[PDB]
RNA sequence: AUAUUGGCGAGAGACCGAUAGCGAACAAGUACAGUGAUGGAAAGAUGAAAAGAACUUUGAAAAGAGAGUGAAAAAGUACGUGAAAUUGUUGAAAGGGAAGGGCAUUUGAUCAGACA
RNA sequence: CGUGGAGGUCAGUGACGAAGCCUAGACCGUAAGGUCGGGUCGAACGGCCUCUAGUGCAGAUCUUGGUGGUAGUAGCAAAUAUUCAAAUGAGAACUUUGAAGACUGAAGUGGGGAAAGGUUCCACGUCAACAGCAGUUGGACGUGGGUUAGUCGAUCCUAAGAGAUGGGGAAGCUCCGUUUCAAAGGCCUGAUUUUAUGCAGGCCACCAUCGAAAGGGAAUCCGGUUAAGAUUCCGGAACCUGG
RNA sequence: AAACUUUCAACAACGGAUCUCUUGGUUCUCGCAUCGAUGAAGAACGCAGCGAAAUGCGAUACGUAAUGUGAAUUGCAGAAUUCCGUGAAUCAUCGAAUCUUUGAACGCACAUUGCGCCCCUUGGUAUUCCAGGGGGCAUGCCUGUUUGAGCGUCAUU
C-alpha cells in the first residue's frame, strides 16, 4: 500500500506545476483568441466599450 | 538465404510478432537445450521448459548454480529457478528472473505427454 | 472444478432441472457472503457451472426438434444453413445446371474433342 | 500522401497590428484553435512541393 | 437498513430492474415462505433497484434475517 | 445588452438526446435529428464531408457480425463439428 | 431537475459510477503505462451535457 | 484481356524517424469547445533485473543528512544524453550621461612549438 | 566547403569508451570549414572514388514550444464592522464554543419551488493542488451512506399547431394534404345444450396519431421519526376507481 | 574600498534542443470476394473475487459448449488436483448456443423505460376483472388457397 500510495504522489507533480486543482481540470487554453486581434476599429460602431 | 514468397525478413514484422505472441507460441520461445550427458541419452538437442524440471545456469553472473525450476513466467519471457535469490536489505527474497535459452537441463521432469514428444522428435528414451 | 460438459450430457431432462435449481441456490447464499468476505473467488465458478448446465439443455431441446423435423422440408428460420444473405437468394445447383432441350442435343453430338499436334 | 496536411479547415483573419496573414485553424477551445496551417512552414502543415 | 429490521418490520433487496411490486411480492413469497404485506420500491441513484418489503404482523423478520444470514 | 446580460437568458434545450446515433443532437420542434437524420431511413452523410464519414463508418463501432464473416469464410461456410481424431 | 426523465437520470448513474480515481493494484502491474485517470469529470468544471 | 486512395490476407522500399510521418507510435477521432452542422489537440525513452533506498538521526510533516542496493544515483518513478535564451554562488576585471567594434603596443593571466 | 540517405573501398575506428554536448587550451585554410587535447556521457561512426535529394537561415507584423527586461512594481479600496478569553493544533486577524458589538428589517442577506445543474445533500478520514492573504475549515480531495406513494405529478384530453394512410406531383432525396375523387369499421342481446357461437339484425357513419410536469383533470390529512428522506416510511383516522 | 552594472569560466539551476533509438505512418506490388427481415452498420445501458478506460462480451455477459496443444495464470489473493491426464490457460482454433433495450425497425407510440388487441397456460370463490409465464399482431408486391363484390355478362329455372 505504502509502495502504491507513494506511486499517487508521484503521479501528482505534474499536475500540481500547472495548478490543475483537480484530476478533472482539462480547461483548455486557446494560443489565440478571435476578437482580441482580428480587427480594424475606425470612426463608427466599435467592436467593445 | 531466404527462398519463400509467404515468409517475412522483415525487422518491423518480426519484433511485433515477438512481442505480442500469445502464450501458446511463448512456449515454444521458452525453450531449453539438454546437457552433452542427456544429449547422448535421449538424441535430441532442445526442448520446451517445464515448471518441474531440474536446470544448470551457464551463462550470467549466477554460473554454476543449480536448482529446480519454480515457475516459468511467460508474461515476461523469463524462468525463476528456485534457490537462486536476491535477499533484499530487510531481509526479504526476492527470485532473479533467468531466460532459458541460458539454461542447460540437467534432469527432466517426465509426464506421459514429455515420452510422446520424446518419441516424436526421434528419442530413444527407453 | 464445477460441472463437467460430458457428465451431464449422460443425464436425464428430469435431472438436468433439479440440478440447476440447486445451483442457483449456492449462487444465492454466495452473493449474501461477498458483502461480509472481502473477497470471495468462489464464486466465479459456481457461476460458470449454472451456465454449463444451460447450454446442455439448450442442446437437447434442440437436437429433439432437429429429429422432429428431419426428412419433411420447412424446417424453421434458425434450424436452417445461416451461410449469408446474397448466398441464400442464388440459384441452387440444380437450377443453375438447367440447360434447354435444344442445347442438350447439341453438346452430346459435338463435345469438345480432346486433340493434339505432334504427328 | 495527397491528402496530408489539408484536413484542417482554417482561414485568414485579416490586418492587424499584433497578428500575422496565415490561415488559423477556426473555432476555440482545444489548443489547436488558433495557430497557423496549411504553409510549408507551419507547424502541421503541408511540406513544399509534395513527392508525386 | 438493520434499524428498519426491527422496527418497521421491514426486509431491504436490490432487486433486478424489470421486475415490478407485483412479481416481488410474488418471489419472495416463493422463497421464503413468508407473507408480505405491502412492498415498496424505489430506483437508487447509481442505477439498481432497492426494495423495502414489510411482512406480515404474523411473521417475525429478526427469524428470517438468521436463516439467510445477514444480521 | 448583447453580449453578457443576454447571456443570463439562455435556458431552454433547442436539442436532445437521438434515439438512433445518440448524439445530442435531435432537434425538438423540428422533430428530426441534426446529425444523423432520424426518423428519415437513411444516415445522413454527405461528400463534402471527409470527417463526418470517419466518425461513423464501420469499424469504428463493436462490429458483432462483420469481425466473423471473414472468418467463416475462410473455412468455407461449413457445419457439422470436429471429429475428435 | 428533480422531475427529470429516466433517460436522463440513466446517463447520471454512468457518470456517477465513473466519478472514481484510479485503482492502487492497477500501479503494481507489468507494463502499466497507465497513471492517472485521465477522463475524470466534476460537476464544477465541466458540464456533461445532458 | 482491362479498372480499384474501400474490405481481407501477404510481401517489399536509394521514403519519414516523435514540431517529421496519417489528425492519431501512448486509454485518438480520445480530452476539449459550440444550441447544432461541425471543429478538434497536447502526450514515446530509468536500468540488464526494481535490487523503487531497510535501518540511523534532526523536523509536526514534506524533505534533509548518513547508511544502503547497482557497473553508474553525474540513472531516484521530476527518472538516457540534458544545448541556448535566462538565473544563482565563487573567482578574476572594468566603470564621471550607454555598451560593444577596427588598427598598434604596454600590463596581468595563459599556452603549444624547440635546440639534444 | 558543409548535411541526410545509396553502390564501392580502406579485411577503416570502437564498452580499455562510438556519436552528442561544453571548453578567453593547441594547429591548419584568405574563407565556407577541417583536425587535436581536456571535461561530460554510454553504443555505434568515419576517410576517399562516385550516386541521389524534403541539403545550409537572423529577418517573412514568419510557425510551434520556451525565457526575460519592465517588477517584488501596478495592484488586491462599492455592498457601514468587528472585538476578548478558552478548547483544537507544529502553527490561528480567518476554524469551533461562550461572552460582546452591529447589519439585512416581511418588494429580506428569511421560508419553499419552475427552467437549468447532477450528487454539490450527510457522516468518517484528511490538506500536495484550488479557495488571487491565510487555513486546523469548505461547494476541494479519499471512502462510504442517503431519495420508498391507489390519493402529489407524469401517464389521459384538446388549444395554436405538427403528421402518417387513400391518392395526386417530383429525374429524384421526397413535397402537397388531413376528411380528402377510398369498397377505410365495430358492438350487442340472443336462438344456447355437437358448444362452439352459427345465425336471428339491429343500431353507428363519427374514419390514425402526436401536442400543456402553469390550461381541463376520479380520490389524504394531522401527529411522530433520521447524521441525510416524506401529503410517500410508523401510529391513528378517511375517501376513490375497477371488480 | 564594497555594493551595484556588464563580460567570461567552473559547479548548480530554469528548459527539453541535439545524438542514438522504435510494437506507428507512408508508397508500390501480389492474391482474394464474404454485410442485411435467419434482424446488419451504428447507438445506449450493463458484466470481472479486487477496473475508472482501452479490449472482450450480453442476465449463459473479460464468456459457455466443440476441437487442438499438454501445465499454468500473475499486481495481490484464492483453488490444489486441474498434474502418467476426457486436462491448466486472458492460449490457439471455431462448425454448436446465448445474444438486454434499440436501430432499415416491423402491434400503435416516443422529450413517455407510455399504451393496446389475440392464442395457449398458472394463481386469485372467474368466457367478461386483475396478475404471472410462453408464442404472436407492420407496409408494398408476387404465385396459390379461401370467403366474397358488380343488370360487366352467359346459360338456365
Amino acid at each position: 500500500r505504502s509502495k502504491a500510495d507513494r506511486m499517487a504522489k508521484m503521479e501528482r507533480r505534474e499536475r500540481n506545476r500547472h495548478a490543475k486543482q483537480g484530476e478533472s481540470d482539462r480547461h483548455n487554453a486557446v494560443s489565440l483568441s478571435k476578437h482580441l486581434f482580428s480587427g480594424k476599429r475606425g470612426v463608427g460602431k466599435t467592436d467593445f466599450r | 538465404a531466404k527462398q519463400s514468397l509467404d515468409v517475412s525478413s522483415d525487422r518491423r514484422k518480426a519484433r511485433k510478432a515477438y512481442f505480442t505472441a500469445p502464450s501458446s507460441q511463448r512456449r515454444v520461445l521458452l525453450s531449453a537445450p539438454l546437457s552433452k550427458e542427456l544429449r547422448a541419452q535421449y538424441g535430441i538437442k532442445a526442448l520446451p521448459i517445464r515448471r518441474d524440471d531440474e536446470v544448470l545456469v551457464v551463462r550470467g553472473s549466477k554460473k554454476g548454480q543449480e536448482g529446480k525450476i519454480s515457475s516459468v513466467y511467460r508474461l515476461k519471457f523469463a524462468v525463476q529457478v528456485d534457490k537462486v535469490t536476491k535477499e533484499k536489505v530487510n531481509g526479504a527474497s526476492v527470485p532473479i528472473n533467468l531466460h532459458p535459452s541460458k539454461l542447460v537441463i540437467t534432469k527432466l521432469h517426465l509426464d506421459k505427454d514429455r515420452k510422446a514428444l520424446i518419441q516424436r522428435k526421434g528419442g530413444k528414451l527407453e | 472444478a464445477g460441472v463437467k460438459a460430458y457428465e451431464l450430457r449422460t443425464k436425464s431432462k428430469e435431472q438436468l432441472a433439479s440440478q440447476l435449481v440447486d445451483l442457483k441456490k449456492e449462487l444465492a447464499e454466495l452473493k449474501v457472503q461477498k458483502l461480509s468476505r472481502p473477497s470471495l473467488p468462489k464464486i466465479k465458478t459456481v457461476r460458470k457451472s449454472i451456465a454449463c448446465v444451460l447450454t446442455v439443455i439448450n442442446e437437447q431441446q434442440r437436437e429433439a426438434v432437429r429429429q422432429l423435423y428431419k426428412g419433411k422440408k420447412y424446417q424453421p428460420k434458425d434450424l436452417r444453413a445461416k451461410k449469408t444473405r446474397a448466398l441464400r437468394r442464388a440459384l441452387t445447383k440444380f437450377e443453375a445446371s438447367q440447360v434447354t432441350e435444344k442445347q442438350r442435343k447439341k453438346q452430346i453430338a459435338f463435345p469438345q474433342r480432346k486433340y493434339a499436334i505432334k504427328a | 500522401s495527397e491528402k496530408a496536411g489539408h484536413q484542417t479547415s482554417a482561414e485568414s483573419w485579416g490586418t492587424g497590428r499584433a497578428v500575422a496573414r496565415i490561415p488559423r485553424v477556426g473555432g476555440g477551445g482545444t489548443g489547436r484553435s488558433g495557430q497557423g496551417a496549411f504553409g510549408n512552414m507551419c507547424r502541421g502543415g503541408r511540406m513544399f512541393a509534395p513527392t508525386k | 437498513a438493520m434499524k428498519k429490521v426491527e422496527d418497521g418490520n421491514i426486509l431491504v433487496f436490490q432487486v433486478s430492474m424489470k421486475a415490478n411490486k407485483y412479481q416481488i411480492k410474488k418471489a419472495v413469497k416463493e422463497l421464503y415462505e413468508v407473507d408480505v404485506l405491502k412492498v415498496n420500491t424505489l430506483v437508487r441513484p447509481n442505477g439498481t433497484k432497492k426494495a423495502y418489503v414489510r411482512l406480515t404482523a404474523d411473521y417475525d423478520a429478526l427469524d428470517i434475517a438468521n436463516r439467510i444470514g445477514y444480521i | 445588452g448583447k453580449g453578457t446580460p443576454s447571456f443570463g437568458k439562455r435556458h431552454n434545450k433547442s436539442h436532445t438526446l437521438c434515439n438512433r446515433c445518440g448524439r445530442r443532437s435531435f432537434h425538438v420542434q423540428k422533430k428530426t435529428c441534426s446529425s444523423c437524420g432520424y426518423p428519415a431511413a437513411k444516415t445522413r452523410s454527405y461528400n463534402w464531408g471527409a470527417k463526418a464519414k470517419r466518425r461513423h463508418t464501420t469499424g469504428t463501432g463493436r462490429m458483432r457480425y462483420l469481425k466473423h464473416v471473414s472468418r467463416r469464410f475462410k473455412n468455407g461456410f461449413q457445419t457439422g463439428s470436429a471429429s475428435k481424431a | 431537475a428533480a422531475q427529470k426523465s429516466f433517460r436522463i437520470k440513466q446517463k447520471m448513474a454512468k457518470a456517477k459510477k465513473q466519478n472514481r480515481p484510479l485503482p492502487q493494484w492497477i500501479r503494481l502491474r507489468t507494463n502499466n503505462t497507465i497513471r492517472y485517470n485521465a477522463k475524470r469529470r466534476n460537476w464544477r468544471r465541466t458540464k456533461m451535457n445532458i
